[PDB]
C-alpha cells in the first residue's frame, strides 16, 4: 500500500523511532553490567527486533531513488548518537569470541580451572589494536567480577549471542538493504565502515533473491539461510543431482518449462535433505 | 520385540550412510575374484575335461576364491537393501508428486483417460495409504471440492477410494501391524520398482553374482560394470542406442545387398566357389543357398578387399570379365561404403554426444540459468558475472528462499514473500525477472 | 645430457637424440601433445577394450576351445586355449591387429558341431574391438590432433 | 606451498628480485593483528629491532 507509507513518512514517526533508538541504546549499556537483568534485556531485544521489521516492512517496493529510504537516512543522521552505540555495541561483542578464540590469549591463561583473573586479561586485550581503552573496562564492568579473579571468559561470550542473534541480524540487514537502495551516500558509507563486522558474519546466512512483481518492477528480497540448511547444501549426495539437473535442462530441456523443471527439482531437494536428516546420526 | 527394532534400524542406517563405500568394495572385491580367475587350466589328466587351478608356490588362491565369492554375494546383497532403503522412497515422491497434480489440475482421471503407466497407476487412488510419502495430504479435497459440482460426488469418492467421505469429512471438523497394513499399495509400490532402469541393472548385478557360484566364470560380467560406472565409457555404449534406428536398417540394407549378391552368384559363379585344397574330396559351399549366404556375410564383410580373396582367380576364360566387374562393385559396396557409414554413423554420433556434454558446461559458464542476459552484458565492471552468480542469481539462494518460506507462519510473512508464496501454490512463474536484474532498468541512476 | 654420456657405454644408445624433432619444432610436438592432451580418454576405452575381449576369451575358453590350434602339423599339437593367461594374450595381440576379427587364424566352422553359435561370435567381435573401439581411438586422437 | 618454506628465512631472499624491502611491507601490514615476534622469526629477519 502507497497510502500508508506516504501517511508514516508525513506524520511525526520518526521523531519516535528517533527516541526510541535513544532509549534502547542506553538501556542495553545499563542493563549488560548486571547478571539479574538478563530476563529485561532478552524481552528489550526482542522489542528492537519489532521495529527493525517494522522499519523493514517500510522499504518494501521502494524505488533505487525515493523519499522513503531518504527520509530514514537523515532520520539516522538526525540520530547519530545512539545508532553508533548500537553498532558498537553489536561489535564488541561480536569480537570477542574471535577475540578469545586466538591461539594468544586462552596461551595467556594458565589456570586449570579456566577462572582468568581481571588484570591479565585487560592487558592482554589492551595488547591487540581491535579494542581500545574505554572499550575493555567497559566490557569488565559489564563482566562478573567475583573478587576480580573469575571472569568465565566461555560464559561471558555465549551470554548476548543467543538473544542478539536475531537483531544483530536484522540491524545488517537495514544497513545493507538501504545501501544498495540509495548509493552514493556518504552518511551511509560512514554506517557500512562502523558496522563492518556485523555484515561480514552475518554474509554466508543473509540471503539476497530478486522477484519481479507488482508492475513490472524488480525488487530485492531479503531472508535468512539457517546453519542446518546450508550445511546439508554441501555435501556430495546433494550436488550430484544438482550436476544432473543443471545438464538435462540447458540440453533438452524448454524455455518455458525450465523453471517448471527448477521448482520441481528445489521440492525433490527438501525431500532428500529430510530423509538425509531422518538417516543422520 | 522393541529392542530387536531398534537393532535393525541401526544396522540398515549404518548400512545406508556407508553406501559409497559398500558399492567401492563391491567393485574392488569384483575386480579381485576375476584377477585371479587368469590362472585357470584345463587338462585331461585330474588333479572329461576338468576345471582346475594353477598356482606357483602358492596354495592360499584356491580358498581365497572361495572366501571372496561369499564376501562379494554378501556386499551384493547389501547393496540391494541399501538402494531398497534410501532412493525408493525418492523414485515414488517424483510419481505421486506427479500424479497428484495431474489430478487435481489438468485433470488425468476424472474427466479424459489414457501408456502402461496410467493404466498401472489406478491402482493407488483407492488407497488410503496415498499421500503417505509425500507433503501434500489433502489432494483428495483438494479436487472433490474443485471437480465436485460438475459430475456425482458419490462417483468421485468412488473413484478415490475416500472411505466414508461424509463422514470422515464431519468427523475432522468437529475433532497386527502387518495386517494394518495396505496389500494393494504395496503391490502397487513394488510393481514401480520394478519399472525403473537402476533396480533392474542393480537386480541383473546380484542374480548373476548368485549365479556365480554355480560356475565361477560368471563373475566376468561385473567387469562390465566400468562402461556404466564412469560416464566417460557409458557415451560409447550410449552411442550405439542413440542412433540404433538408423543403424539397424544399414544393416538390413547391407543384408539384402549381399543377399543379392549372393543369388548372382549362385547362379552365373557356382563353379568358382570351392574351398577345398584337396583334389579328392571336393568342399563347394555354393551349393546351397543357405549355407552360401552365410558364407557372404561372414567372410564377405570381414576380408576388407572383397570377395575375391578366398576365391580362386578368373585367369581362365569362361566369364573373365563378367567376374572381375563383379568383386570390384562388391568391394566397393560393402565395405568401402556401406561398413564406413556404419563406423560413419557411430562416431559421429559418439562425438555429438560429447560435444553437447561439453557445450552445457560452457552456456552454463556464460548464461545465467534464471534471466535472459548473457555475460556479454556484465563486462562493463570487472568480476560482474561472478557478482551476478553468487551474490544475485545463485540457484541455491532459491530453494533457500523456498525452505524459509515452509518453515515460517503464514501470518508471519511480509507482503513480498506472500505475494510469491500464493503465486508458488497455483504454479505460476511469472515472479522470475527473465531478462532483467537490478542492472536494465535502474542503469542510468545507480553509479 | 645423461643418455649422450651413455653413448660411450654402447653408441646405439644415440638414437634417442633424434626423437629432438618431436619436441623441436612446434608442428610434431602438437602430435606428441594430443595424445596427454585427451589421456584420460584414451586410458579407459583401453581399460573397456581390454575387459570386453576379456569377456570374449572366457566365452571361448568355456565352449570353443577345441577350435584354437595354430600348429599345422598333426603329431605335435598346439592347443592355444588351454591356459586363459596364455589365450588372453593370444587375443589382445592377434585380434586387434588382424583387423578381420580373430576368425582369420582359427579353423573354419564347417563342422556342424557349433556352427551357428562361432559364425555369429566372430562377427559381433569383429564388429566391437575392431570397427568401433578401434575406430573409438583413433577417433580420438585425431580430433585431438585437429 | 611447503618446498618454498625453505626459502623465507634466508637474507638472500631478495637477491634476483628488483624488489627487496618486501618484509618490510608485510610486516608494516600484518605486525598489529598477530605477534611481531613471531612473524619475524617466521620471516628471517636477523635483528628486527
Ligand atoms: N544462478 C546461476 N545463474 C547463472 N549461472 C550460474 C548460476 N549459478 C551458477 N552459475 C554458473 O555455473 C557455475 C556452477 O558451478 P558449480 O557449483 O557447478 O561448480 P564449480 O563452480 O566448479 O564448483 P567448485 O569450484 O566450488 O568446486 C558457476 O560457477 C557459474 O559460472
Ligand atoms: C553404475 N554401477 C553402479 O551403480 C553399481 C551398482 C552396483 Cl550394485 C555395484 C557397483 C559396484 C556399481 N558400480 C559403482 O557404483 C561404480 C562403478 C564404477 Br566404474 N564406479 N562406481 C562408483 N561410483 C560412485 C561411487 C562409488 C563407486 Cl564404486
Ligand atoms: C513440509 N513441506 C514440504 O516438504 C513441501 C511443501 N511444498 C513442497 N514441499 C516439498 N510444503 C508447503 C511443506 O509444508
Ligand atoms: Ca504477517
Ligand atoms: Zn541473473
Amino acid at each position: 500500500c502507497t497510502g500508508n507509507q506516504q501517511s508514516l513518512a508525513h506524520s511525526r514517526l520518526w521523531d519516535a523511532v528517533v527516541g526510541f533508538l535513544h532509549v534502547f541504546a542506553h538501556m542495553m549499556m545499563k542493563l549488560a553490567q548486571d547478571s539479574s537483568q538478563i530476563e529485561l534485556l532478552k524481552e528489550l531485544l526482542d522489542l528492537q527486533k519489532d521495529m527493525v521489521v517494522m522499519l523493514l516492512s517500510l522499504l518494501e517496493g521502494n524505488v533505487v531513488n525515493g523519499m522513503i529510504a531518504r527520509q530514514m537516512v537523515d532520520m539516522l543522521v538526525e540520530s547519530s548518537s545512539n545508532v553508533e552505540m548500537i553498532l558498537k555495541f553489536f561489535d564488541m561483542f561480536l569480537k570477542l569470541k574471535d577475540i578469545v578464540g586466538s591461539e594468544a590469549f586462552q596461551d595467556y591463561v594458565t589456570d586449570p580451572r579456566g577462572l582468568i583473573s581481571k588484570k591479565d586479561f585487560q592487558k592482554a586485550m589492551d595488547s591487540q589494536k581491535q579494542f581500545t581503552g574505554p572499550e575493555i573496562q567497559f566490557l569488565l564492568s559489564c563482566s562478573e567480577a567475583d573478587e576480580n579473579e573469575m571472569i568465565n571468559f566461555e560464559e561471558f561470550a555465549n551470554r548476548f549471542q543467543e538473544p542478539a542473534r536475531d537483531i544483530g541480524f536484522n540491524v545488517a540487514v537495514l544497513l545493507t538493504n538501504l545501501s544498495e537502495h540509495v548509493p552514493h551516500d556518504p552518511r551511509l558509507r560512514n554506517f557500512l565502515e562502523l558496522a563492518e563486522s556485523i555484515l561480514e558474519y552475518f554474509r554466508p546466512y543473509l540471503g539476497r533473491i530478486e522477484i519481479m512483481g507488482a508492475s513490472r518492477r524488480i525488487e530485492r528480497i531479503y531472508f535468512e539461510i539457517s546453519e542446518t540448511n546450508r550445511a546439508q547444501w554441501e555435501m556430495p549426495q546433494v550436488k550430484e543431482s544438482k550436476r544432473q539437473f543443471i545438464f538435462d535442462v540447458v540440453n533438452e530441456g524448454g524455455e518455458a518449462e525450465k523453471m517448471e523443471l527448477f521448482v520441481s527439482f528445489c521440492e525433490d531437494t527438501i525431500f532428500e535433505m529430510q530423509i538425509a536428516a531422518q538417516i543422520s546420526e | 520385540w522393541g529392542e530387536l527394532e531398534v537393532q535393525r534400524v541401526k544396522f540398515l542406517n549404518y548400512l545406508s550412510r556407508n553406501f559409497y563405500t559398500l558399492r567401492f568394495l563391491a567393485l574392488f572385491l569384483a575386480f579381485a575374484i576375476n584377477f585371479i580367475l587368469l590362472f585357470y587350466k584345463v587338462s585331461d589328466s585330474p588333479p572329461n575335461m576338468v576345471y582346475y587351478f594353477l598356482e606357483e608356490s602358492t596354495g592360499y588362491m584356491e580358498p581365497a576364491l572361495w572366501c571372496l565369492s561369499l564376501l562379494h554375494t554378501l556386499v551384493a546383497f547389501l547393496c540391494i537393501i541399501g538402494y531398497n532403503c534410501l532412493k525408493v522412497p525418492l523414485v515414488i515422491f517424483k510419481r505421486e508428486k506427479e500424479l497428484a497434480r495431474k489430478l487435481e489440475f489438468d485433470g488425468l482421471y476424472i474427466t479424459e483417460q489414457p501408456d502402461v503407466k496410467g493404466q498401472w497407476d489406478r491402482l493407488v487412488l483407492n488407497t488410503p495409504s496415498f499421500p503417505s510419502n509425500y507433503w501434500d495430504k489433502f489432494v483428495k479435497r483438494k479436487v472433490l471440492d474443485k471437480h465436485g459440482d460438475i459430475f456425482g460426488r458419490e462417483r468421485i469418492a468412488e473413484l478415490l477410494g475416500m472411505d466414508l467421505a461424509s463422514l470422515e469429512i464431519t468427523a475432522h471438523n468437529e475433532r497386527t501391524w502387518l495386517m494394518s497394513i495396505d496389500v494393494k499399495y504395496q503391490i502397487w509400490k513394488f510393481g514401480v520398482i520394478f519399472t525403473d532402469n537402476s533396480f533392474l541393472y542393480l537386480g541383473w548385478y546380484m542374480v548373476m553374482s548368485l549365479l556365480g557360484h554355480y560356475n565361477n566364470f560368471f563373475f566376468a560380467a561385473h567387469l562390465l560394470d566400468i562402461a556404466m560406472g564412469v560416464k566417460t565409457l557409458r557415451t560409447i555404449l550410449s552411442s550405439v542406442t542413440h542412433n540404433g534406428k538408423q543403424l539397424v536398417m544399414t544393416v538390413g540394407l547391407l543384408a539384402v545387398v549381399v543377399y543379392l549378391y549372393t543369388v548372382v552368384a549362385f547362379n552365373f559363379f557356382r563353379k568358382f566357389y570351392n574351398k577345398s585344397e584337396d583334389e579328392d574330396e571336393p568342399d563347394m559351399k555354393c551349393d546351397d543357398m543357405m549355407t552360401c549366404y552365410l558364407f557372404h556375410m561372414y567372410v564377405g564383410v570381414r576380408a576388407g578387399g572383397g570377395i575375391g580373396d578366398e576365391i580362386e582367380d578368373p585367369a581362365g576364360d569362361e566369364y573373365e570379365l563378367y567376374r572381375v566387374v563383379f568383386d570390384i562393385t562388391f568391394f566397393f559396396f560393402v565395405i568401402v561404403i556401406l561398413l564406413a557409414i556404419i563406423q560413419g554413423l557411430i562416431i559421429d554420433a559418439f562425438g555429438e554426444l560429447r560435444d553437447q556434454q561439453e557445450q552445457v558446461k560452457e552456456d552454463m559458464e556464460t548464461k545465467c540459468f534464471i534471466c535472459g542476459i548473457g555475460s556479454d552484458y556484465f563486462d562493463t565492471t570487472p568480476h560482474g558475472f561472478e557478482t551476478h552468480t553468487l551474490e544475485e542469481h545463485n540457484l541455491a539462494n532459491y530453494m533457500f528462499f523456498l525452505m524459509y518460506l515452509i518453515n515460517k507462519d503464514e501470518t508471519e510473512h511480509t507482503g513480498q514473500e506472500s505475494y510469491v508464496w500464493k503465486m508458488y501454490q497455483e504454479r505460476c512463474w511469472d515472479f522470475f525477472p527473465a531478462g532483467d536484474c537490478f542492472r536494465k532498468q535502474y542503469e542510468d541512476q545507480l553509479s
